């Protein structure tokens, strides 16, 4: 996310065993730091 | 506050430039480098002035 310029990240690990149909099971997701540049973002793209 | 010889040059000063005729309006927490023409009407500009 990205308000006022600051960056959240928000990682969760979880077990699961399944390929696709993600399960209805209920997990929070908790931050872990908080980044503030200050910056305006519009674009993104995945490493692989 | 005011300076006298900070950026008071006596050849003018061409450095600060200050956006009066472009309809683009700049939001709060915004920011636009983009040094433009200002289209009136037909034939857009934007560098071809």
């Amino acid at each position: 996310k990205n308000i006022d310029g600051y960056f959240k990240i928000y990682s969760k690990h979880t077990p699961i065993n399944l390929v696709r149909d993600l399960p209805q099971g209920f997990s929070a997701l908790e931050p872990l730091v908080d980044l503030p540049i200050g910056i305006n973002i519009t674009r993104f793209q995945t490493l692989l | 506050w005011n300076s006298n010889n900070l950026d008071s040059k006596v050849g003018g000063n061409y450095n600060y430039l200050y956006r009066l005729f472009r309809k683009s309006n700049l939001k709060p927490f915004e920011r636009d480098i983009s040094t433009e023409i200002y289209q009136a009407g037909s034939t857009p500009c934007n560098g071809v002035e």
